[PDB]
């Protein structure tokens, strides 16, 4: 029916949004100045 | 009719299940749509039906919360029906159990009630337990009121009322935060491979008293500390109901003749009491030493005594006895004789994947920052097992709480829920962390499925192809190769210069074919020969023989006849204890225990002939550095992960690099994405690698190859013409 | 049993096991049953505590004891006959002994058949391809593997139909069948307890799969069959038969299957015995080992106990170089020694094989021992062809094919280097087969690929040394 129809449209947002590359270079860029700037100072 | 087996879910939703296809149809019910599950004791429950590729047809996937509301455990089954009556509900009531509200105040509703059922539309019943996580801790609450009965679907316009202390457990109940099987990270294929030897016999002994069947009474866990071991045998007991009883090695030592025997048959004779019952035995080494290695009296006793107890578990129905060591053969070989302990598990260490899952497993509570990012956590944290992923967890959730809370709350045990719940944790609380901790187990091999590819090699498309042939068609074909009589290879030796990609290419077949890869290296074969252990090559293929499907890799087959001179020596030949008991061990594997042995060398000229006759590395492939094509490739493969400037010419520099191994390639491609990241950092004080990033990498980078090493690999591979 | 008596403390241990002895005597007739014996009574030299060495001798006193208790027989059971202390087998006491080993082929089958008589099995079931399968098995592991198939196949259906309760109703049991792939898989979970242990059993090479040597076979008839089915006529003639045979040659011309296929048409336990553990006796210098073999060989009688490789140590030494010393070494000097003592009427033959006679001890050749002479060539034009011929008899051969024709060409091949000609041919089929699905027999063009990758093992200068010392010994 429609009510369980939206229940499961809610169960099913919650499972996927917590459920479900150049972004690991660029953090291993950051964290490798940041280390940098900290040992010049 | 309309029952199914309980198992566990990947959904971790309070409220969901999943079921195969076939018994949605059978059922006549429609994805979406909520049901009642019928338990134990006339209790039921209210859920929505979803479906996977994962749950078989006879099965129903459901979580904890669950089946502590049906009073059911896992092996059990329970009914099932549709319910399209279902309407919202118009008031509740939830209150918290008591025993998770402890050393907390404050607004629960506002906190943890109402983000969990606001825009939730969440089917609940009349006694529903259900845990709500956030704010570092878990509470777990109960349905007490409902104006519709006994289930009703909770709107976010419906109210919701939370008044009174928290209510006290009932004995017909557990708590949701009592460690089970969803509290283990990686080793699932072991957990799985245990769950099937001991589920049954506990959750259902009628059968094995009917049936003429012998179930396990005893099973042997192995690796380093911290993996697990003794969280597996506990989370086993809590998941079937069975009667923990805790016994270690060094505790019962400590007592005197006579006190340490007693002590251990007391144990024993409590489980049969008791029974269904686990007697998990910690440091089994340290309880049970091998006899032949020890001079006591005492010690000798305490093995005969516990060879008896584990014989008279013949007698003492329902009692299964598990066992912890570091290593699998520093125990006396009796306790591992038919019968007694003839079961056992390999834990080993968790792989990157298994420490994610360590880490998300300890981190349910915890709220995290947008900029926390536990996968890179996993695949730095090498040589770390479970035991430091937790520290890692526990330290970065405190280094948040005394940068914010301690400056807000007092010295005392009751904090106010919206503090809590206001504490996020950083990506620099887990560095922090990750900076004071050290890994409790770097020198062992972890063994692990390759996370490499085909698309990861650059050039040699024949041999990714070959490899394929070798190891997949055997088992993919079978009927031809019965028809024709082809008895299949075990394997293939790899020769050529360093650097090429071999270990990629048995990566890369393991990986298509999801087995683990197994890694032995030069010093370990080295090891064995001048340590007198040669016993520890039958660990070797035991190791492979236990994880198959696996691509068993002996790299640096040279070092033996290396470790007898090599170049020079004696003047006999590449025999030796080490390669003997190695082909021993090959000649002994079938081809059907899903094991691939793969070898390599740098030195073929000086490998033992044996290792190339029929049954063994029959088949020789030649790995040169990579053409004209191939070095392209490479090149391309490498940066396939970063963005490239159009004015940089792969070609070119390909031409150039003519003596270059593909180990030399990535390190020019890996330094020019260096360089162009060193720009970019400064740029905010870069969103390509430039031609200047490859031509000052080009500055640096040598070829690891010497143009005589080349001729003496393109002389020996003509040789075999 | 052993923990059982060894858990008790001292005087406990001793009065329990007289007790043992006493209530068998006022049962009799009895039997008892000692397991583990090693641990109660190992040898000697494995313990030095005196509570050990006390109830080692009351074991030793209480077996004297049955002289009086009329009609009480001891049976003790352990995992190597020398593992206990040597006093137990003086005349009397335990005396007698069975080796039990291990089963082959035949008794695994017949095991399986006992632990599944309960068992409904699937009409795909099939235990001989089982007990085939099933090496290094024992039949506490083929019991173990019963009942995994079982299981897997009672998961499957007992609880998809509910059955929660005390009892079974009968009628699911008998609609309940095990499958192949439930033994099948129950195999892949499975795992030999005796997978490292030496195997001896009646070996299935028959003559027909070895190609030429029509003169050998002769001959090994001669040398084993007639010493035994007709030793009348060697007393009346006065003939002494020989004790066994050296074969030479260039490798991979069959020596082995000849020592099988003898074995295999008189029935006899063959032992098998390859150069890693000649070289692993001597490089642990643990050559008494050898005397263990050849009392095996004795308890197996008939048996025919093969000795490939004899020069595998020669070689380890340096074989053309090593130092300036002969063809002596610790494991040769011993297995001369049980030879020169071996019965003539133990009904044992001792078979060896070499790839260089020159670096052999050449007393291996006196009466008694290796004495006859067997020279082994590359196989004929017309041997060859038998060759290829049985190492095909597994497979179908398109017509096309010219046997004759790949005979003539690989005329310095040997049998071993025929039969990689013929599996390559096998993977070319197999590969073509496989595409035409993304063919029903192996065509000429796959005989002919694989001529160009195989090549000849034993070249000519080993060939022509070959012919030389066969020429020398007339
Ligand atoms: N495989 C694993 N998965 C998840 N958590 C683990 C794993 N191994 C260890 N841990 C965690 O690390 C800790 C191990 O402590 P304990 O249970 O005493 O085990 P040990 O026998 O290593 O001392 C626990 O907090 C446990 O949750
Ligand atoms: N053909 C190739 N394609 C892509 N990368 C390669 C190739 N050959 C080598 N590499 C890179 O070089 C590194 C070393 O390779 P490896 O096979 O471990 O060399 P070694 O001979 O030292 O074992 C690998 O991590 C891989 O990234
Ligand atoms: N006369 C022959 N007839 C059939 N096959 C043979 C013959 N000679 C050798 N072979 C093949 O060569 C292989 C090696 O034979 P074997 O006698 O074991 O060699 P070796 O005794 O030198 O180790 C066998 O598997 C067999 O298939």
């Amino acid at each position: 029916t429609n009510e369980a129809q939206m229940a499961a449209a809610a169960a099913l947002a919650r499972l996927e949004q917590k459920q479900s590359t150049s972004q690991d270079t660029i953090r291993n860029q950051v964290r490798k100045e940041l280390q940098a700037e900290a040992t010049v100072s | 009719p309309n029952r199914l087996i309980v198992d566990e879910a990947i959904n971790e939703d309070n409220s969901v299940v999943s079921l195969s296809q076939p018994k949605m149809d059978e059922l006549q019910l429609f994805r979406g749509d909520t049901v009642l599950l019928k338990g134990k004791k006339r209790r039921e429950a209210v859920c929505i039906v979803l479906s996977d590729d994962t749950c078989s047809d006879e099965k129903i996937r459901m979580n904890r919360v669950v089946r502590n509301n049906l009073r059911v455990r896992l092996g059990d089954v329970i009914s099932i029906q549709p319910c399209p009556d279902v309407k919202y509900g118009k008031r509740i009531h939830v209150l918290p159990i008591d025993d998770t509200v402890e050393g907390i105040t404050g607004n629960l509703f506002e906190v943890y009630l109402k983000p969990y059922f606001l825009e939730a539309y969440r089917p609940i019943r009349k006694g529903d337990i259900f845990l709500v996580r956030g704010g570092m801790r878990a509470v777990e609450f109960k349905v007490v009121e409902t104006d519709p009965s006994p289930y009703c679907i909770v709107a976010p316009d419906t109210v919701i009322h939370c008044e009174g202390e928290p209510i006290k457990r009932e004995d017909e109940e557990e708590s949701l935060n009592e460690v089970g099987y969803d509290d283990i990270g990686g080793c699932r294929k072991q957990l799985a491979q245990i769950k099937e030897m001991v589920e049954l016999p506990l959750r259902h002994p009628a059968l094995f008293k009917a049936i003429g069947v012998k179930p396990p009474r005893g099973i042997l866990l192995y690796g380093p500390p911290g993996t697990g071991k003794t969280l597996i045998a506990r989370a086993v007991a809590n998941e079937t109901g069975a009667f923990f009883f805790l016994i270690n090695g060094p505790e019962i030592m400590s007592k005197l003749a006579g006190e340490s025997e007693s002590n251990l048959r007391k144990a024993f004779e409590e489980a049969e009491k008791n029974a269904p019952a686990i007697i998990f035995i910690d440091e089994l080494d340290a309880i049970a030493p091998k006899r032949e290695k020890t001079h006591g009296e005492v010690e000798r006793r305490i093995v005969s005594q516990l060879l008896t107890l584990m014989d008279g578990l013949k007698q003492r129905a329902h009692v299964i006895v598990m066992a912890a060591t570091n290593r699998p053969n520093s125990i006396d070989p009796a306790l591992r004789r038919f019968g007694r302990f003839d079961r056992e598990v390999d834990i080993g260490i968790p792989d990157a994947t298994g420490r994610l899952e360590i880490l998300q497993i300890h981190t349910k509570n915890m709220k995290l920052a947008d900029d926390v990012d536990l996968e890179q956590v996993a695949n730095e944290t090498h040589g770390h097992v479970g035991a430091d992923l937790a520290a890692l967890c526990s330290e970065a959730a405190l280094q948040a709480i005394r940068k914010k809370m301690d400056l807000i709350d007092l010295e005392d045990e009751t904090i106010d829920a919206e503090v809590m719940n206001s504490l996020a944790v950083t990506m620099d609380d887990f560095r922090w962390a990750l900076s004071q901790s050290n890994p409790s187990a770097l020198r062992e091999t972890v063994v692990e499925v390759p996370q490499v590819t085909w698309e990861d090699i650059g050039g040699l498309e024949d041999v990714k192809r070959e490899l394929q042939e070798l190891v997949q068609y055997p088992v993919e074909h079978p009927d031809k190769f019965l028809k024709f009589g082809m008895t299949p290879s075990k394997g293939v030796l790899f020769y050529g210069p360093p650097g090429c990609g071999k270990t990629l290419l048995a990566k890369a077949i393991a990986n298509e074919c999801q087995a683990n890869f197994i890694s032995i290296k030069g010093p370990e074969l080295l090891t064995m020969w001048f340590g007198e252990s040669e016993a520890n090559v039958r660990e070797i293929f035991d190791k492979a023989r236990q994880a198959a499907p696996c691509v068993l890799f002996f790299d640096e087959l040279d070092s033996i006849a290396k470790a007898r001179g090599g170049n020079i020596g004696d003047g006999g030949g590449a025999a030796d204890r080490v390669i003997n008991q190695i082909l021993t061990e090959m000649d002994g594997m079938s081809t059907k225990k899903n094991v691939f042995i793969i070898g390599a060398t740098n030195r073929p000229d000086i490998i033992d002939p044996a290792i190339l006759r029929p049954g063994r590395l029959d088949q020789l492939i030649y790995i040169p550095l990579p053409d004209e094509k191939s070095r392209v490739a490479i090149l391309k493969a490498n940066l396939r992960k970063s963005p490239v400037a159009k004015d940089v010419d792969l070609e070119f520099l390909a031409k150039m690099t003519n003596g270059f191994s593909g180990a030399d390639l990535t390190e020019i491609c890996q330094r020019a994405c260096k360089l162009a990241i060193r720009e970019s950092i400064e740029s905010e004080i870069v969103p390509e690698i430039r031609r200047d990033h490859f031509e000052e990498a080009m500055r640096f980078a040598r070829r690891s190859v010497s143009d005589n090493d080349i001729r003496k690999y393109e002389m020996f591979a003509q040789t075999l013409q």
